[PDB]
């Protein structure tokens, strides 16, 4: 059941993620086999565009 | 041009009479024709007829630049034949008459 | 292979003698295909109505 | 001259195809379940776990099925008894004899194994062990037995429908 | 396709031009029935293209 | 069939240019719009977007789509009026909008 | 009912991860958005000094 | 006009986004 | 001379240039996705203009 | 001899039987009245093509025979096999068969235009309702949980006209009234199949593990072809036929 | 060159026959409909081949003149009937061109 | 893309003239039947998104053009030498080898230029995990990519 | 647990029909049987016909008597079968229904 | 063979081909069943198999039908009840 308050910003917080485990958001997204060569044709285009 | 027809005449009753309230030559016309689609399967719900009066609202704004309050403190939501969309007002008004004028 | 292996044998048979009583199974085989081209004849040269008159005066006749 | 002869016809007289309401208000309780999860297993073994698949095919099988396709094997083999039917040291008329095989065998077989699905089947439902402890374990129920009709006649015209095109299908 | 659907063909031709030149025309089809396809068939690769 | 032409012209843009050629103190945009709505409302230059996909290919049609929502977006423009719908899918095929009216935003189709 | 279409009024964000907390504050029905959907798209009118004393003292529906 | 165009590669679809 | 020359000159050509020219394409850059298409030849040479 | 004088002199073989055979055969097997319809359409649309493509090769036959006899000319087989003259016959019956299923049952591709729409210039009614079906069926691989069974049950005597008014007895509801309250309301009033209960579908996760385990989907919400089959097109958003319809699609 | 970023939109070259730059539009629109016009002759330059072939072989006095009596011409409505090929250019024309403006 | 297109016609080429291994063959076998199952034996209109429909119908097509016409090319024109060698042979014009040796010709060219072209084919149906002909697309990548003992996209 | 339960007027009607096509059925064989019986002997005695035309006569023949004898039944319990099958499809639908 | 990659269900499998055009001249028979005299021929021939086997039962291991059981007679009296060629 929900603690009656959820969605309320706790006082005090503080948006920061300093010591955060990202190990929990791996099955929220999906990268596709070819994520590596996307990578590097993003830092291309922008390079070359911007 | 921006309405959910090809053609006037596909549009049903509240077309004819979005024509018949204004002038053959008003482009208010298009913003009733506007206020008939956003109308449909709503104006039969004391909910949805609040929905789409809400829908007015944002097309008016969207539209033309428009402040926040003006829509609400307009005076007279009655509208004449030679009303035309120069002002979000006139706009607003028109798509509410059409919104009435709408059957189904 | 089946078809092969039968059409093989019955040309070699046929080939070699010919003058051996058959099967009755084959024997009834073969008139029921002779007595099916001729009543195919029959049809294409005679009317379906003559047809079904002469059977059953036939039938009538037989009882 | 009609669908009875470019439509699908054989899986309306076997696996229990024709199982519907009219049985189970006739059939007590434990008849009922053992007619409502043949019925599904035949038609819907999705319904079932890999398993109870398994274990339902190889028995039917063991039983119907494979018994069946032997026996109408058989009687096909009758049917070629004497091949080439008509043919002399002039002429084999192949073409003839392939047409004459092509309509007298599968008939044969057809009947076959009608015949022995006819004899069989409904001991195969009354008399088997495994049958009647797998309905038993599972307990379908008449709204089962609705969806699991449904779901086969759905089915049969999915089949149908995807085997309308065999020859040229492009897609777009 | 053209005067064959008229059952006054000389009155076809006599109201259109007063001239003949059918035979041409008819033998024409023949020729006009392949001479496309070079044509049509790079056409569909050009709007692909222009498509993508 | 020019002669007819041209009798149009002269009814729609001839004739009325004598209509108005003072300032009026009552209603003079009025008088004025209406003379000018029969002459550049004429459905020589309106017709066509029903037939649009005649000349517009499927993706073409999409980009077209929402640069003609955008150039009509003017309320007050009688030709728009009278110009058939953008809010239409291409009938051969259509890649971006998947259902009429189903947008993010009232003006931009996607 | 089959000619009914939104034309993009309160498009607002549709949470498709299944613990955003999203998904659960729009499904509450006394959720209050920021601003209105129509006064989204409408110039502003209250100076800045006003604006962020609103602020200041919004308080939160729960 | 109607056909002038003579074919249309409905095939070609819209391109799909592979960014990360 | 009239029909067959005229009505596929222009395509053999068009289909040569594609084969062994890349339609013309400018090499060089980055995914073609997002790059414009190099159209392959679409103006008649043997018809006069 | 009294029912074989029936059978013979029964008025039902006077009168000429219609389409509803179909209709009435699907709702025997299971389906819906509607659903029943809406199949007994698509059978027919799919049966249609090969009907017509029989009855057009045999009339070209009755008509035309002579052209085998004439066709001997450039192919003597003919005129010294009567077998290739029937198996010629038999192909060109074959020939027509299969130009009638290409045009009634081919995918035949074409534009969604309230134009031409249902003209028949274009198989695309059936093709995507063809389409739709093969995509969306896909068989209920569950076995209909206790609460589900109950809650059919308990649906008798339900009707949308009048909305039945739920009265609350602790001695045989138990509970508190409030939480009973809702709890119907879920049930019945709101609408929501039982299925999409967390606790239904916990329990039938539960039940249906060894498939989970192999790897197959159990798939909540049985299959409602109602949903997926729509031979006026509506439920596809196909345009109606401009000239046979007086109301307009958005699309 | 804005950058790395060629935005040069013409690379014709001395002997271009084409548009100067096919990106814009309007010139794809212009040459998608130029190369299918050039497409719907098929049947009239057969046509026109098969006359010219037919007058530069047999219609010389050499070959086979032929005696023509006809007074006067009798045409009623051929100019309507050939009129339709032109019609549709300019329906051709004002299509593309309209659907561009 | 042209130049793309011609140099994956030119790398395939030459794979096929250098030829292939037996962990290569293995992986091709793969591919190959994993594409003859889900795209030239599959009706593509099936599939449940818009997004693998239209791309699996892509990687159809492709393999359309790339397989069955050239192999049909070929195929005729090997049928159309023989039927040369045996008009010339009989002094007449004869009609049997023109299907039954073009069929010959299909069969014997056809798994050639599919083994040539398997891995565009295999590559193109990587519409993404999200989908069920993605999903089983990385399946069978994962497992080639195992044989191979080697990382592909 | 409880389940759906089907009318009881048709369940006694469908039983009243199957009883009476199960007794039909049985009569029915050896009414088939005995129709070939004598049609064979018929055949082989009176008619100049091949064996396996005069087996085909005979068989057809029997069967023939032994619709006739089972028709009514046969008819009857289709006919009740088919309306109990009806009524309980479109009971289940309108329970099922969401 | 493995029985159980063909009883693991398939998307493709499920949607794919099942009756190829080469099983429609070898299975059209079994549209036979809409005849009156067929269905009475299969009765016959299948009560005749019956009441051999139930004569030869006596040997170990065969069982002939009882008709006591009411799943028997319901089988083999409605095998062909309700048919209907024109519906798949
Ligand atoms: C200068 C140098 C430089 C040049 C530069 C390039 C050029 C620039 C030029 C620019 C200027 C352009 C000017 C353009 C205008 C020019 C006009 C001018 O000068 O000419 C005047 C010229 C004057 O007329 P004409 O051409 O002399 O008139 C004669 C007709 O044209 C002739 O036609 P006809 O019909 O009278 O005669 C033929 C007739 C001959 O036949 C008969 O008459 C016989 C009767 C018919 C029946 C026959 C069959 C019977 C069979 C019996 C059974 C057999 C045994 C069984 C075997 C089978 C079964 C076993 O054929 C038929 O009618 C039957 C044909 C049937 C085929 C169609 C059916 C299709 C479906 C079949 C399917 C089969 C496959 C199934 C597959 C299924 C699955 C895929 O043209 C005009 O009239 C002006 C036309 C202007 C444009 C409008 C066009 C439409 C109007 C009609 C005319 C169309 C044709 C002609 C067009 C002109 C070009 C060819
Ligand atoms: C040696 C050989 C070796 C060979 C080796 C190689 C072997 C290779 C392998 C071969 C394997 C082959 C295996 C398969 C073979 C067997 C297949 C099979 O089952 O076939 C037998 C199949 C068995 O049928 P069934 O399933 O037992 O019949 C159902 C029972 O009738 C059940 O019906 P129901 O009783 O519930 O209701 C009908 C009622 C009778 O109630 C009626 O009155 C029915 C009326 C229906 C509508 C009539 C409309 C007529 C107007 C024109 C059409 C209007 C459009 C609508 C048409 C709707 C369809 C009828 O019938 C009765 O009760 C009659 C008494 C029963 C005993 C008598 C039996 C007589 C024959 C059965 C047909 C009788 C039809 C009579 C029609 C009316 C005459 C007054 O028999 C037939 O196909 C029928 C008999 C044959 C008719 C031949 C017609 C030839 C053309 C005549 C043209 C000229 C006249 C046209 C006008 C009509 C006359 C006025
Ligand atoms: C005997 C047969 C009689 C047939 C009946 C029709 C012909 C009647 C006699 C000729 C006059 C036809 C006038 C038609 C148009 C009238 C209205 C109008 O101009 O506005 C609409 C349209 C103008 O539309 P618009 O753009 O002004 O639209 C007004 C509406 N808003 C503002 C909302 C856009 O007219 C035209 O477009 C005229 C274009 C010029 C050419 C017209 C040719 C018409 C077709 C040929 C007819 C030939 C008849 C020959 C008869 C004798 C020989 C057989
Ligand atoms: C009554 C008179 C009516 C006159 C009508 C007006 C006619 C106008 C057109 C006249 C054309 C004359 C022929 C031109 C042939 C050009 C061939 C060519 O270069 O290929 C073009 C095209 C161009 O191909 P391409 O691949 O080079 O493309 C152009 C270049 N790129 C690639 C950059 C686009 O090639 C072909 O057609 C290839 C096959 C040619 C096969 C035929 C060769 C014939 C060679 C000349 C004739 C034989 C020599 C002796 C002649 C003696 C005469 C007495
Ligand atoms: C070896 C010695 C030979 C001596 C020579 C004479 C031999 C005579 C042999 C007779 C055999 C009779 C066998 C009957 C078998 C019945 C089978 C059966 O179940 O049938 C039920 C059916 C009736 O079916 P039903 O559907 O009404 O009812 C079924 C029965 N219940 C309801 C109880 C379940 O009876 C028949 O129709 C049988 C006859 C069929 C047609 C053939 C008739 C031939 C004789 C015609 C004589 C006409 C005389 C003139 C009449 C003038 C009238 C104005
Ligand atoms: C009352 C006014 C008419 C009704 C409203 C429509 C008016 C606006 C459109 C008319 C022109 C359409 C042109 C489309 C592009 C094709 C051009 C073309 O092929 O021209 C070269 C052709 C001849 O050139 P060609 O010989 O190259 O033809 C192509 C040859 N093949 C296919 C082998 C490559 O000229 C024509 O004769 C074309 C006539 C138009 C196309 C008709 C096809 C049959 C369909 C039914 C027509 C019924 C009449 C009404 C129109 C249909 C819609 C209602
Ligand atoms: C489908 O097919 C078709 C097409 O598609 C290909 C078409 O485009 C077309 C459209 C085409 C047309 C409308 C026609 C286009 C034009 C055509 C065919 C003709 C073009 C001809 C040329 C380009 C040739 C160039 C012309 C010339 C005259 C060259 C002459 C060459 C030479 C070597 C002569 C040089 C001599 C001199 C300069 C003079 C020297 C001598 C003297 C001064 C005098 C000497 C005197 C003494 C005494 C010594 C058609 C019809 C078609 O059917
Ligand atoms: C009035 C009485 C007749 C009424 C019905 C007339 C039907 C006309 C159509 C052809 C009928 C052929 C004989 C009966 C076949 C019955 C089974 C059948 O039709 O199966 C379907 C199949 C064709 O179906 P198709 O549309 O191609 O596939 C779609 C599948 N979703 O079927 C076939 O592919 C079979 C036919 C293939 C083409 C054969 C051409 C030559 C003729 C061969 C006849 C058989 C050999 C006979 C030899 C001995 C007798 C002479
Ligand atoms: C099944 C496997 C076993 C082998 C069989 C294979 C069957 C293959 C598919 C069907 C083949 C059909 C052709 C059969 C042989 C040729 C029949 C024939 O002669 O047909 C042409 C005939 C014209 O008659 P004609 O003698 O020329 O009369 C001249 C009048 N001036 O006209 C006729 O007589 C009409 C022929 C119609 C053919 C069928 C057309 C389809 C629809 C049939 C509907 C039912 C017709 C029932 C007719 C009953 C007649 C008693
Ligand atoms: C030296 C000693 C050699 C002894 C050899 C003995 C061989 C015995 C087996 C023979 C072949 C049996 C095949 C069984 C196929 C089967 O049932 O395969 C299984 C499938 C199952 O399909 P169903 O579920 O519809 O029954 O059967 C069919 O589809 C039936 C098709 C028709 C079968 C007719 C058989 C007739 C007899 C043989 C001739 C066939 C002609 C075919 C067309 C040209």
């Amino acid at each position: 059941d929900l603690p009656a308050d959820y969605g309320k910003m706790p006082a005090g917080y503080n948006f920061l993620t300093r010591g955060k485990d990202w190990r929990e958001y791996d099955k929220d997204f999906i990268l596709r086999t070819d994520a590596v060569w996307e990578k590097f044709q993003l830092e291309h285009f922008f390079r070359n565009y911007m | 041009a921006q309405t959910a027809h090809q053609n006037r005449y596909q549009g049903g009753l509240c077309y004819a009479q979005c024509n018949e309230l204004f002038s053959f030559w008003n482009p208010s016309i298009q913003q009733c024709w506007k206020g008939c689609d956003f109308g449909v399967g709503r104006v039969n719900d004391p909910e949805g007829r609040i929905e789409a009066q809400q829908m007015c609202k944002r097309w008016a704004a969207e539209l033309y630049w428009t402040y926040k309050g003006e829509l609400d403190t307009i005076k007279d939501l009655r509208v004449h034949a030679d009303m035309y969309p120069t002002t979000p007002q006139n706009v607003y008004r028109a798509c509410l008459a059409g919104v009435r004028r709408q059957k189904f | 292979f089946y078809s092969l292996f039968n059409f093989y044998l019955s040309r070699i048979k046929n080939k070699n003698n010919y003058l051996v009583r058959k099967h009755l199974y084959t024997t009834e085989l073969l008139i029921e295909l002779i007595l099916f081209k001729y009543k195919l004849i029959i049809l294409k040269f005679s009317s379906i109505k003559y047809i079904l008159n002469f059977n059953v005066r036939k039938f009538i006749l037989f009882n | 001259v009609f669908e009875f002869l470019f439509y699908n016809q054989q899986h309306k007289t076997r696996n229990g195809y024709f199982i519907n309401h009219d049985n189970l208000m006739l059939a007590s309780l434990e008849e009922r379940k053992k007619l409502i999860f043949y019925f599904i297993a035949n038609q819907v073994p999705e319904k079932l776990d890999p398993v109870d698949r398994v274990k339902f095919n190889e028995e039917l099988s063991d039983n119907l099925s494979t018994k069946a396709r032997l026996i109408g094997s058989l009687t096909g083999l009758i049917g070629l008894v004497g091949f080439p039917y008509i043919s002399t040291r002039i002429y084999s008329r192949p073409v003839l004899n392939i047409g004459l095989s092509l309509l007298i065998c599968p008939f044969l077989y057809y009947v076959g194994n009608q015949l022995t699905y006819s004899v069989w089947e409904p001991k195969f439902i009354a008399n088997n062990n495994t049958v009647c402890e797998l309905s038993k374990k599972y307990n379908f129920t008449v709204f089962d037995f609705a969806q699991a009709k449904k779901e086969a006649h759905l089915k049969a015209l999915r089949t149908e429908l995807v085997s309308d095109n065999l020859l040229y299908s492009p897609g777009i | 396709m053209g005067s064959v659907w008229f059952r006054n063909r000389y009155w076809w031709y006599r109201s259109l031009y007063d001239d003949y030149v059918a035979r041409e025309a008819k033998l024409a089809f023949g020729i006009a029935a392949f001479i496309w396809l070079p044509h049509y068939y790079w056409g569909i690769h050009l709007n692909r293209a222009f498509e993508v | 069939v020019c002669g007819i032409y041209v009798i149009h012209v002269i009814y729609n843009y001839m004739i009325p240019y004598y209509w108005v050629s003072t300032p009026l103190k009552n209603d003079e945009f009025t008088r004025l719009r209406m003379k000018d709505y029969i002459a550049s409302t004429v459905l020589e230059e309106v017709y066509g977007i029903s037939y649009a996909e005649w000349g517009w290919l499927p993706h073409d049609f999409a980009y077209n789509r929402m640069r003609g929502l955008a150039g009509y977006m003017h309320p007050d423009d009688p030709r728009a009026m009278c110009t058939s719908t953008f809010h239409r899918k291409h009938k051969y095929i259509e890649h971006e909008v998947e259902k009429v009216g189903d947008y993010h935003h009232m003006t931009y189709p996607k | 009912a089959l000619n009914k279409r939104n034309w993009g009024y309160n498009a607002h964000y549709k949470p498709e991860l299944e613990r955003s907390m999203k998904k659960v504050l729009y499904a509450d029905p006394n959720y209050k958005f920021p601003i209105e959907w129509p006064e989204r798209y409408m110039a502003e009118t209250k100076t800045l000094e006003q604006v962020m004393d609103e602020e200041e003292n919004w308080e939160y529906y729960k | 006009a109607l056909f002038f165009m003579a074919n249309t590669a409905i095939s070609v679809p819209s391109v799909l986004d592979t960014s990360p | 001379i009239v029909l067959t020359w005229g009505w596929s000159s222009f395509q053999i050509g068009g289909y040569n240039y594609e084969r062994f020219d890349d339609n013309g394409e400018r090499r060089n850059t980055l995914y073609w996705k997002l790059s414009p298409v190099e159209f392959p030849q679409s103006k008649l040479w043997n018809r006069p203009s | 001899v009294y029912h074989l004088f029936e059978r013979i002199c029964n008025p039902d073989n006077f009168k000429l039987s219609g389409e509803a055979a179909r209709v009435r055969t699907l709702i025997a097997a299971g389906f819906s009245k509607e659903e029943a319809e809406q199949v007994a359409w698509l059978q027919n649309h799919q049966v249609n093509g090969k009907i017509l493509g029989l009855f057009t090769g045999g009339f070209a036959l009755y008509c035309c025979n002579n052209y085998f006899h004439y066709f001997e000319r450039y192919f003597p087989r003919l005129r010294y096999q009567p077998f290739t003259k029937f198996l010629a016959q038999a192909a060109t019956v074959y020939f027509f068969f299969k130009i009638g299923d290409y045009y009634f049952t081919s995918r035949r591709y074409g534009s969604n235009d309230a134009r031409m729409n249902g003209l028949m210039y274009s198989n695309t009614y059936y093709s995507t309702n063809k389409e739709a079906l093969i995509q969306n069926f896909e068989p209920l691989n569950r076995k209909f949980t206790e609460e589900e069974v109950e809650q059919f049950l308990r649906n008798e005597g339900r009707s949308q006209e009048e909305k039945r008014n739920w009265i609350y007895n602790p001695h045989i509801h138990g509970s508190t009234e409030g939480e009973w309250k809702a709890d119907i309301h879920e049930k019945f009033d709101s609408g929501k199949a039982p299925w999409e209960r967390e606790h239904v579908k916990a329990k039938i996760l539960e039940t249906n593990k060894a498939k989970i385990d192999a790897g197959e989907e159990i798939q909540l919400k049985p299959f409602k072809t109602l949903n997926h089959l729509d031979k006026t097109g509506l439920l596809h958003r196909l345009h109606p036929f401009i000239w046979t319809n007086n109301w307009t699609l958005l699309g | 060159m804005w950058g790395n970023l060629w935005t040069e939109a013409s690379y014709q070259l001395n002997f271009n026959i084409g548009f100067s730059s096919l990106r814009s539009d309007v010139l794809i629109h212009l040459a998608q409909w130029q190369y299918w016009w050039w497409f719907w002759f098929a049947l009239i330059w057969s046509f026109y081949y098969f006359i010219i072939l037919k007058v530069a072989r047999f219609r010389v006095l050499k070959m086979r003149p032929k005696i023509s009596t006809s007074y006067r011409p009798h045409g009623k409505w051929g100019d309507f009937l050939a009129c339709i090929i032109p019609l549709i250019w300019c329906i051709n024309i004002l299509t593309n061109s309209n659907l561009i403006l | 893309s042209c130049t793309t297109r011609r140099f994956i016609d030119e790398k395939e080429k030459l794979e096929y003239s250098r030829g292939y291994n037996q962990q290569e063959l293995e992986a091709s076998k793969l591919r190959k039947d994993f594409v003859k199952k889900y795209i030239v034996d599959f009706d593509t209109t099936l599939y449940k998104t818009q997004v693998e429909r239209d791309w699996a119908y892509i990687a159809k097509r492709e393999y359309r053009y790339e397989v069955q016409l050239k192999s049909i090319g070929y195929g005729g024109a090997l049928a159309n030498a023989v039927l040369l060698w045996r008009i010339y042979a009989n002094k007449k014009m004869v009609f049997w080898p023109i299907p039954i040796v073009g069929a010959l010709g299909y069969l014997y060219f056809q798994p050639v230029f599919f083994q040539k072209s398997n891995k565009r084919f295999f590559d193109m149906c990587n519409v993404g995990e999200e989908y069920y002909l993605g999903r089983e697309r990385n399946k069978i990548l994962r497992e080639c990519n195992k044989i191979l003992n080697v990382e592909d996209f | 647990a409880r389940d759906f339960e089907y009318n009881n007027q048709d369940v006694n009607q469908l039983n009243g029909a199957f009883i009476s096509l199960v007794e039909d059925e049985k009569i029915g064989f050896w009414v088939g049987v005995g129709g070939f019986a004598y049609s064979q002997f018929i055949m082989r005695k009176f008619v100049k016909s091949t064996n396996i035309f005069a087996s085909v006569t005979s068989l057809f023949a029997g069967a023939a008597l032994a619709n006739l004898y089972t028709h009514q039944s046969r008819a009857s319990y289709a006919r009740v079968a088919a309306r109990a099958n009806r009524n309980a499809s479109l009971a289940l639908n309108k329970l099922m229904e969401y | 063979s493995d029985p159980f990659k063909k009883v693991e269900r398939d998307y493709h499998n499920e949607r794919s081909v099942h009756k190829h055009f080469a099983s429609y001249p070898l299975k059209f028979w079994w549209g036979l069943n809409k005849f009156e005299t067929i269905q009475g021929i299969h009765s016959i021939l299948g009560n005749a198999a019956d009441l051999v086997v139930s004569t030869l039962s006596f040997i170990p291991g065969v069982q002939g039908r009882n008709n006591a059981s009411y799943i028997e007679n319901s089988i083999r009296v409605t095998r062909f009840r309700g048919f209907d060629d024109k519906t798949q």
